[PDB]
């Protein structure tokens, strides 16, 4: 349900019946691709919504359970590029890379992420 | 009776390039006023 | 010293024994070897009925039978032999846990994944959380910093560093003189202010139990090896020191004719590029113990500076004629096929060593300069990179990456490479003047000059200085700052009087230039001054200069 209704652009009744969800099995579900999904969902969600601070935290969560993931890496490093925090993203660019070969979009990123440190003079 | 993955969606091409295009905005225009 | 040394010896003497009785053989070597350096206490919470099962398992793990072991320690309530069990259980997966990619290069042979760590990781947690005494107050004892120590370890691996930390110093503050859950809290710095943040925390927040302990040993500055941990953390990266050679002193009137301290402080005169010093350093601790083979491959890597190859032989016959598949042994000979530029066959031996621990000390970064003698360019770099993931404290592994991506045509991803480096080891004179030379692909003009400015001042001596002179000219002259061209090509032409006039080729650019410039200023008899200046270099520069001394003596 929280799927579609971020399909159909909603944004937040795919939020709120996303965290009904995770109440619901807060307890049971630590893993095997439900926890994970669903924080993961809920955490793009935020993205979405341009709430990036909870969605940080989310991500860092999803990580530290699961590290062999490009999808978790490239989000981070998406919401850190919509910050000003090129040190901390392009190192996870790095590993999101390493772990899978193409991510095309993920590349894309890298890149931009390098003209950026060209510009950027930073001490 | 088995359950498959949960559907899940992951950043997709339309709004990484929406977010590059920005990008290159603010790397753009900064040195102008430089 | 007086008690001081005697309350030493015998807490240090169950350092040996119990780490020894728990399979832990790298804590107990060091703390063991310590003995014989300086100048049977038994005792454990077991019953009859479970005292087999530690008989049981210690042995099947003695034997190597690892996994057999886990199975008959199925269903254990024992707070600290269940660590057995774990342990046994994590090593049996760490060695099927080869990642693809870095296996292709680990043997060339070229053709439940992690989830067994997180069961682990949970049975763990779930234990504490059963147990009847937690950490808290002067509870719990020696078999449980075991427990937190492997979850600190376990903990790593998934690269949760910021628990890893909490872990570990939790273990640690349950009991001491364990050296190897210090060796793996090393890894988790990789950075130099949390370093002080660190230690800030060990000066006033960390306690010690001294319920375990003995006496003058729950205080921080009356513990030996906190000297031991300054010691470690101060030579990985220098950093600022803080009673760095105070410590270091008090600690070399104790434990006497200590290899280890031995080996540490000569190490330290390789890291100021000392070798003459080092070798002498290094020479005596051979004589005194012939058989210790640790941290010999430094002595390789200095000898290979020295290039005394008939020395290193020598070293390199008497290494392997006592053991031959320790990894310094395959290292140092990997070194020795360099020596005879058959850098082809130094990757086999590195190959080898390599297998043996898969982290070692820089022997990852070794095998890529190899590669780069060959010119692949492509295993080097892939190479590099597995010296950075696991130790990023490694400045030859990054440096390794920027260097090897300057070959490329890009330079881009070379700017990132040696900006971490840069911050590691900041006092590299050559660090500073490739990253400008570099970043002066990016236009950015005026952050190179303060790198470029930055890498002149580091670099010692002014002959050096002459080539990065003529480098700030050309920077400068892509900005309207033709006088600051001449001030620093000025400079270049002084240090050539203090370079007893070498008058190389880049100064003899540097004085056609200078004639030119003041043609055009209108002083020819300046010019005409520096146009005898290039007696020497190639053709062209000689004729043009005789045609500006010609151009200026008409105007006069």
């Amino acid at each position: 349900m929280g799927v579609m209704y971020f399909k159909k652009n909603e944004f937040v009744k795919a939020k709120k019946y996303l965290k009904k969800a995770l109440e619901v099995v807060k307890d049971l579900d630590p893993s095997s691709r439900t926890t994970i999904s669903i924080q993961l969902n809920l955490g793009h969600t935020y993205r979405k919504l341009n709430e990036n601070e909870i969605a940080i935290k989310c991500f860092r969560c999803v990580l530290e359970k699961n590290d062999k993931n490009s999808e978790i890496h490239c989000s981070l490093g998406y919401l850190y590029l919509k910050t000003k925090k090129l040190q901390k993203a392009i190192d996870h660019l790095h590993k999101s890379l390493y772990l899978k070969p193409n991510n095309s979009s993920a590349t894309a990123l890298l890149k931009n992420a390098l003209e950026l440190n060209v510009t950027l003079s930073l001490d | 009776m088995i359950r498959r993955a949960p559907t899940t969606l992951q950043l997709s091409h339309d709004d990484v390039t929406s977010l590059i295009d920005d990008l290159n905005e603010q790397k753009l225009k900064q040195q102008l006023n430089i | 010293q007086d008690k001081i040394i005697h309350d030493i010896r015998i807490q240090l003497r169950k350092a040996a024994t119990e780490l020894s009785r728990w399979k832990l053989y790298g804590s107990s070597k060091w703390a063991a070897e310590a003995l014989a350096g300086l100048a049977p206490q038994n005792g454990f919470g077991l019953s009859e009925t479970e005292y087999d099962l530690y008989l049981l398992g210690s042995t099947l793990f003695d034997a190597k039978e690892f996994d057999r072991c886990v199975f008959f320690l199925k269903d254990v309530t024992n707070p600290y032999l269940k660590f057995l069990k774990l342990y046994s259980k994590f090593l049996s997966w760490d060695k099927k846990s080869q990642e693809s990619m870095e296996n292709i290069l680990t043997t060339g042979k070229f053709t439940e994944s992690q989830s067994n760590i997180s069961s682990i990781l949970k049975e763990i947690n779930t234990f504490l959380e059963s147990y009847e005494i937690k950490i808290d107050d002067d509870e719990a004892d020696l078999g449980l910093a075991l427990l937190y120590y492997l979850r600190g370890v376990i903990l790593k691996q998934e690269k949760n560093i910021s628990k890893a930390m909490s872990s570990f110093l939790k273990s640690l503050s349950c009991y001491s003189f364990n050296w190897s859950c210090w060796l793996e809290l090393m890894d988790c710095l990789q950075k130099v202010d949390d370093a002080l943040l660190l230690n800030n925390y060990l000066y006033q927040n960390f306690q010690f139990k001294f319920s375990e302990n003995l006496g003058s040993q729950r205080t921080i500055e009356f513990n030996i090896m906190i000297k031991f941990f300054k010691l470690k953390v101060f030579e990985e990266l220098n950093g600022q020191l803080e009673d760095y050679f105070e410590d270091l002193e008090f600690l070399l009137q104790v434990f006497p004719n200590f290899t280890f301290l031995k080996a540490y402080n000569a190490t330290i005169s390789y890291n100021n590029l000392d070798y003459v010093t080092a070798e002498s350093r290094f020479d005596d601790i051979v004589k005194q113990d012939p058989y210790r083979l640790n941290d010999l491959e430094t002595y390789s890597n200095i000898l290979y500076v020295m290039q005394k190859n008939s020395k290193l032989a020598y070293l390199a016959q008497f290494v392997s004629q006592i053991d031959r598949f320790r990894p310094e042994t395959c290292c140092i000979i990997a070194n020795y096929y360099s020596a005879r530029q058959e850098h082809e066959k130094s990757i086999m031996y590195f190959r080898r060593a390599l297998t043996l621990d898969k982290k070692t000390t820089n022997a990852w970064t070794l095998m890529g300069h190899e590669f780069v003698e060959l010119s692949n360019s492509h295993a080097a770099i892939e190479c590099y990179r597995r010296a950075v993931d696991i130790c990023p404290r490694d400045f030859k592994a990054w440096f390794g990456l920027g260097q090897a991506y300057a070959l490329l045509d890009m330079h881009l991803y070379s700017l990132y490479y040696f900006q971490k480096a840069c911050t590691l080891k900041p006092w590299d004179r050559r660090i500073w003047q490739v990253l400008g030379e570099c970043y002066s692909k990016t236009g950015n003009k005026v952050e190179a000059i303060k790198c470029y400015k930055r890498s002149i001042k580091a670099s010692q001596t002014v002959d050096q200085n002459t080539s990065i002179y003529y480098r700030l000219a050309q920077l400068y002259e892509e900005l309207e700052d033709l006088q600051e061209c001449k001030k620093f090509m000025m400079k270049c032409v002084d240090v050539e009087e203090l370079l007893e006039g070498i008058v190389t080729d880049e100064t003899v650019k540097a004085r056609l230039w200078l004639a030119i410039f003041e043609i055009k200023a209108g002083n020819y008899q300046l010019a005409y001054d520096y146009a005898m200046g290039v007696s020497s270099g190639t053709s062209q520069e000689i004729e043009e200069a005789r045609m500006l001394a010609r151009e200026c003596r008409r105007h006069m």
